[PDB]
């Protein structure tokens, strides 16, 4: 059974930069080892079959290299459009096999510094009348990611909190998050002010509503 | 029948036209070219030399245009040692990260199978010998796939009846080798302090021969005995001499030598010429066959050569053929006239041709 | 050259499902090997097994396998994977890949993968979202160009397929990545932003497990 781990789990690389992936395996599996981009809610793409022959129309920043039981992806001209997971896969049998493939490397891509816009968005009229309400907050085009604090009569809320986040634009390199917190309709119509709280290090931005305001 | 040819990897550094590079190779002259020879480093499979990958690339871009013919990696040697070999194969870990090492290695370099050059195994090795062979195929047979090709797995086996004794546990060992190269060359050194053809097909005369084993006949119809089947058997010919220094006027055979031969020019290797070398020794020399050993030697001043020609070679292939072996093994290609210009007449390797064509010939 | 996957569901534990794989313009040729590749939420590939199209008899499965997974070439243009006794830890989308045969000097690699097929395995039953309009409830001034979004909330199985104005909106739509409660079930927020002249915008969400199809139209104010 040839074992592959790939280091390092996941990586930071600004625009245009190159980076490295490490890919290893138990066995020797000569020069059979294949690369694999994969975008989030995707299959898998592959970028190089044999240690380092290119698959058709993959650019030729991709080059793989190595032998044996130690490989290596470089990506060079880090485009903004290149964050994904990349995994390694042995190419050499299908016979006493566990799993042919890596753990996967992640890349963050570090585009131009973008502080988000945070909107709010207060329950629909009818969201209370099934006895859980749920306030949506967006904040939209930002790098680097951020921190998310939610305030009941300006107290932060300790849970109830649910953060979703999409992938990096492949033009900018800029994220798009959504969060949620999530009450029962006893706790809403009990307090006042509701307050989304987007940190971005340092800079906050911040978006209110009043149940009484709508 | 299989024509099983040996090139070796340092036949490259010698000067002028004795540079053998495996694309001065006849596609179509050998069924199985092997390449001689891979290290085992850090218990894998590894290259010897440094252009071994690109030589390896020369070699194997020989099938393109005889997609029949078969390539084969020879794991050992001479330098290798057998210490070495021993601690590899005697280790159970070390056998399998080996064994798991080579079927990854030959195919990502071309090679058709394995060809172990032991050289040779201790009264110790012997198991240790038999299993590092089974287990091999066990493995080559495991990791066969829909469009791979099983790999071949061969051995260089000593023709001395010594050493068969206590290192090759033939009976065994032949039911898991696909063919065996049996080296029946080299039987007499100049170690033995007299001239003696060292590849006689037969024992010949009975007084001048020193031991009864010290010749290809006695060795193939002992592992024959042994219990290789005939059709597995590989026959090795030789296309290299054994030069001696005689020691005294006499040139016959058993005649008392002072040591090795005067070293080849192109070979620079005491006690051995190459076949084209021998051409070069041969002008001005007198030729004496050997009645009961069927091959012949040649003597100029001091010098003394018990080589392997054209008529010598297809005696040997005709025994082979007798005898329903698989066929000959010839050591090897970059020693015969791979130039075609060192032995008169326009044509290149003019021994292992004549092993071709008499094994051809009905 | 194409690949896909079908027969992805929702599922009881213990149960049985049979996924089913299906080839377009595959260069009539036989050796090449079809295999099975699954995909855990958040968590790496994870291979499966393979079966050799020119023989169609002979199979390789990865170890944890253990008999539970079965692949069977049943057309000249489809396989199956049938997965028996099957628990919560088999949630994961399916993937269907292909070989281009073995190759000494290539060997073997996955060019060809199709988009995959979700099986979710859970006691719950199939059910429909509950989809809900956001906008802005404050007395701001409406802003020519303002964000709003439907919500959707409360489903079981992924996926839904949200879209806008019925695919005539595309431009500037912003659809999250579904997050799944603690409740089992999911939950995905989408927005769009629109001017003026974009009255009256409306989102359409569909639900293949239940059938579901719901259609709102979101007012650029509350109420
Ligand atoms: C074929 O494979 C062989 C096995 O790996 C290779 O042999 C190795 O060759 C290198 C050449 O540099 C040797 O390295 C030298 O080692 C000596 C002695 O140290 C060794 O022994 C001690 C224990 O006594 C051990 O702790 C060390 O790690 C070494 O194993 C040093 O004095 C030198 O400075 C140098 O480091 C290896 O020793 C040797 N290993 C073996 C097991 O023979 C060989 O080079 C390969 N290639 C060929 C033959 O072409």
């Amino acid at each position: 059974d040839p074992v592959l781990t790939q280091t390092p789990a996941s990586v930071e690389v600004p625009v245009g930069g190159t980076v490295t992936i490490n890919c290893q395996a138990s066995q020797s599996i000569g020069k059979y080892l294949n690369w694999y981009q994969q975008k989030p809610g995707q299959p898998p793409k592959l970028l190089i079959y044999s240690s380092s022959s290119l698959a058709s129309g993959v650019s030729s920043r991709f080059k793989g290299s190595g032998f044996g039981t130690q490989f290596t992806l470089t990506i060079s001209g880090v485009q903004c459009a290149d964050a994904a997971t990349y995994y390694c896969q042995q190419g050499y049998s299908y016979v006493d096999l566990e799993n042919g493939f890596g753990g996967g490397t992640e890349l963050e891509i570090l585009g131009d510094p973008v502080a988000p816009t945070v909107l709010i968005f207060p329950p629909a009229a009818d969201q209370v009348a099934t006895g859980t309400v749920t306030i949506v907050c967006v904040a939209n085009k930002y790098f680097p990611d951020v921190t998310v604090t939610w305030e009941v009569d300006g107290t932060t809320q300790t849970t109830g909190i649910e953060n979703s986040k999409t992938p990096q634009n492949s033009a900018d390199c800029t994220y798009n998050l959504s969060s949620t917190l999530t009450l029962t309709s006893t706790q809403y119509n009990s307090h006042k002010e509701y307050t989304c709280k987007v940190t971005q290090g340092t800079t906050s931005v911040v978006q209110s509503f009043n149940r009484g305001d709508c | 029948y299989k024509l099983v040819c040996y090139y070796t990897s340092w036949s490259q550094y010698r000067e002028g036209d004795g540079s053998c590079f495996p694309d001065a190779l006849d596609r179509f002259l050998c069924t199985h070219i092997i390449y001689s020879f891979a290290n085992i480093s850090n218990d894998h499979i590894d290259t010897w030399e440094w252009n071994d990958v690109t030589l390896y690339g020369m070699l194997n871009t020989l099938k393109n245009r005889n997609p029949n013919l078969k390539t084969l990696l020879s794991v050992g040697g001479w330098n290798f040692g057998s210490q070495r070999f021993s601690k590899i194969a005697s280790n159970t870990q070390s056998r399998r990260t080996f064994i798991k090492s080579v079927p990854p290695f030959l195919r990502t370099h071309g090679f058709d199978g394995l060809d172990l050059a032991w050289l040779y195994p201790g009264r110790r090795d012997k198991q240790h010998f038999t299993t590092l062979i089974k287990e091999m195929k066990a493995e080559f047979i495991k990791e066969a796939q829909p469009g791979k090709k099983q790999l071949l797995l061969s051995a260089a086996l000593s023709a001395g009846k010594v050493t068969i004794d206590s290192s090759y546990d033939i009976a065994k060992i032949s039911q898991h080798l696909d063919f065996i190269s049996i080296m029946t060359y080299d039987f007499h050194g100049a170690w033995r302090g007299t001239t003696g053809h060292h590849s006689p097909l037969f024992r010949g005369q009975e007084d001048a021969s020193p031991d009864r084993f010290s010749n290809t006949d006695y060795a193939v119809g002992y592992m024959l005995r042994l219990g290789a089947p005939a059709s597995k058997l590989v026959m090795g010919i030789p296309t290299f001499g054994r030069s001696f220094t005689l020691a005294s006027s006499e040139t016959g055979v058993g005649a008392p030598i002072s040591g090795p031969g005067i070293p080849g020019r192109f070979t620079k290797e005491a006690g051995t010429l190459a076949y084209y070398e021998i051409c070069d020794f041969l002008r001005g020399a007198t030729v004496h066959r050997i009645l009961g050993q069927q091959v012949p030697y040649a003597t100029k001043g001091n010098q003394w050569v018990g080589y392997d020609d054209q008529e010598s070679v297809k005696s040997k292939v005709q025994y082979l053929k007798d005898r329903q072996l698989a066929g000959a093994m010839v050591w090897a290609l970059d020693l015969d006239d791979f130039q075609g210009s060192f032995c008169g007449q326009d044509l290149r390797f003019p021994l292992t041709n004549a092993i071709k064509d008499a094994l051809a010939a009905t | 050259q194409s690949v896909e996957e079908s027969g992805g569901d929702l599922v009881k534990p213990g149960a049985s499902l049979t996924l089913t794989c299906t080839a377009s313009g595959f260069t009539i040729s036989s050796d090449y090997y079809m295999c099975w590749v699954r995909q855990a939420p958040g968590k790496g590939l994870e291979w499966i097994g393979c079966i050799y199209i020119g023989s169609g008899t002979d199979t390789y499965y990865a170890s944890w396998a253990k008999g539970r997974f079965t692949i069977s070439k049943t057309s000249s243009t489809t396989v199956t994977l049938q997965m028996t006794s099957l628990t919560a830890a088999d949630t994961a989308t399916y993937f269907c890949a292909r070989d281009k045969g073995w190759s000494n000097a290539w060997g073997f690699y996955f060019q060809l993968w199709g988009p995959g097929t979700l099986v979710t395995v859970s006691s719950g039953q199939p059910k429909a979202p509950s989809v809900f309009p956001l906008a802005p409830c404050c007395g701001d001034t409406p802003s020519s160009t303002v964000t709003l979004g439907c919500l959707v909330k409360g489903y079981l199985p992924e996926p839904v397929t949200v879209t806008w104005n019925s695919g005539t909106l595309t431009n500037g739509v912003r659809t999250f990545p579904s997050v799944r409660q603690s409740s089992g079930l999911y939950s995905l927020s989408s927005v769009v932003s629109v001017t003026s002249s974009s009255q009256p915008v409306t989102c359409n969400v569909a639900h293949p497990a239940t059938n579901t199809k719901v259609d709102k139209t979101v007012a650029p104010s509350t109420c």
